[PDB]
């Protein structure tokens, strides 16, 4: 029941991935910009990654 | 044949349609990802795009802002379902792409947008987890001009001793929308906090999806849509009542579920509230 990933904000898009995927294989991954609004639905298997300007995770990544 | 989602009838909006208060001539903007006009089972009224790749707000390459346009107005016919408020007039503004994201800027602009043209009630079914002096602004700007505006609290379920609402919703100029469900429990990722202001169903809320379908979501995001589409209720029964006396009557007439952390005033009863 691993919902978030502390340990991944800095890490690359592509390492990303690969933890997460490992944690939460049924994981849906979305790569979208930080510093953004978004839409308020509840999915329990997709998992939002923010990134900055290089591609490295920015925030938190956590499953909704 | 037509169906009635479970939420409309929750909140007694039917008992509203059967006097005859269907929310005619009230403007409702859906600030969102744009609304698919061409759905059989929706009737838009205008709209304006804010997505400088993305023109026409009425095409909704998400879903999202075609769901939720469902529960504030889908149509009284003999198809689909039927929206809070089904004969409100329906504005798309598109501040999101088709990923389900915008610029704080692209937001900001919508809410200007709808401020100049005089939009009765704005939903905001998405959120930040920061705020912004500009977005702040933007809100506090729709309520001093007369706007009613509604947002999702987000969906950032608890978090020890704080408060998890998002931005807008955390602003007090705005009502933060809580979900639960058929059983009025609250939905495990519903946003808590001192600023979640009411709730309304977020979960399994069977809506209008793009290219003539149907399907139900869970989200915050669903939850707020029924408020919005009660506030228009209210306005067409009562069209001189302020935004103040709207917001009011909806906190002041609902349903006590519980500690306000996780409830806020409780479940909306706009039959109650348009007394
Ligand atoms: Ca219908
Ligand atoms: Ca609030």
């Amino acid at each position: 029941l691993k919902t978030e990933w502390p340990e991944l904000v800095g890490k690359s898009v592509e390492e990303a991935k690969k933890v997460i995927l490992q944690d939460k294989p049924e994981a849906q991954i979305i790569v979208l910009p930080v510093g953004t609004i978004v839409t308020m639905e509840y999915r329990i298997d997709r998992v939002r990654l923010f990134v900055d300007k290089l591609d490295n995770i920015a925030e938190v990544p956590r499953v909704g | 044949a037509q169906s009635v989602p479970y939420g409309v009838s929750q909140i007694k909006a039917p008992a509203l349609h059967s006097q005859g208060y269907t929310g005619s001539n009230v403007k409702v903007a859906v600030i969102d990802s744009g609304i698919d006009s061409s759905h059989p089972d929706l009737k838009v009224a205008g709209g304006a795009s804010m997505v400088p790749s993305e023109t026409n707000p009425f095409q909704d390459n998400n879903s999202h802002g075609t769901h939720v346009a469902g529960t504030v107005a889908a149509l009284n016919n003999s198809i689909g379902v039927l929206g809070v408020a089904p004969s409100a007039s329906l504005y798309a503004v598109k501040v999101l792409g088709a990923d389900g994201s915008g610029q704080y800027s692209w937001i900001i602009n919508g809410i200007e947008w709808a401020i100049a043209n005089n939009m009765d009630v704005i939903n905001m079914s998405l959120g930040g987890p920061s705020g912004s002096a500009a977005l702040k602004a933007a809100v506090d700007k729709a309520v001093a001009s007369g706007v009613v505006v509604v947002a999702a609290a987000g969906n950032e379920g608890t978090s020890g001793s704080s408060s998890t609402v998002g931005y807008p919703g955390k602003y007090p100029s705005v009502i933060a929308v809580g979900a639960v469900d058929s059983s009025n429990q609250r939905a495990s990722f519903s946003s808590v906090g001192p600023e979640l202001d009411v709730m309304a169903p977020g979960v399994s809320i069977q809506s209008t999806l793009p290219g003539n379908k149907y399907g139900a979501y869970n989200g915050t995001s669903m939850a707020s849509p029924h408020v919005a589409g009660a506030a228009a209720l209210i306005l067409s029964k009562h069209p001189n009542w302020t935004n103040t006396q709207v917001r009011s009557s909806l906190q002041n007439t609902t349903t006590k579920l519980g500690d306000s952390f996780y409830y806020g005033k409780g479940l909306i009863n706009v039959q109650a509230a348009a007394q």
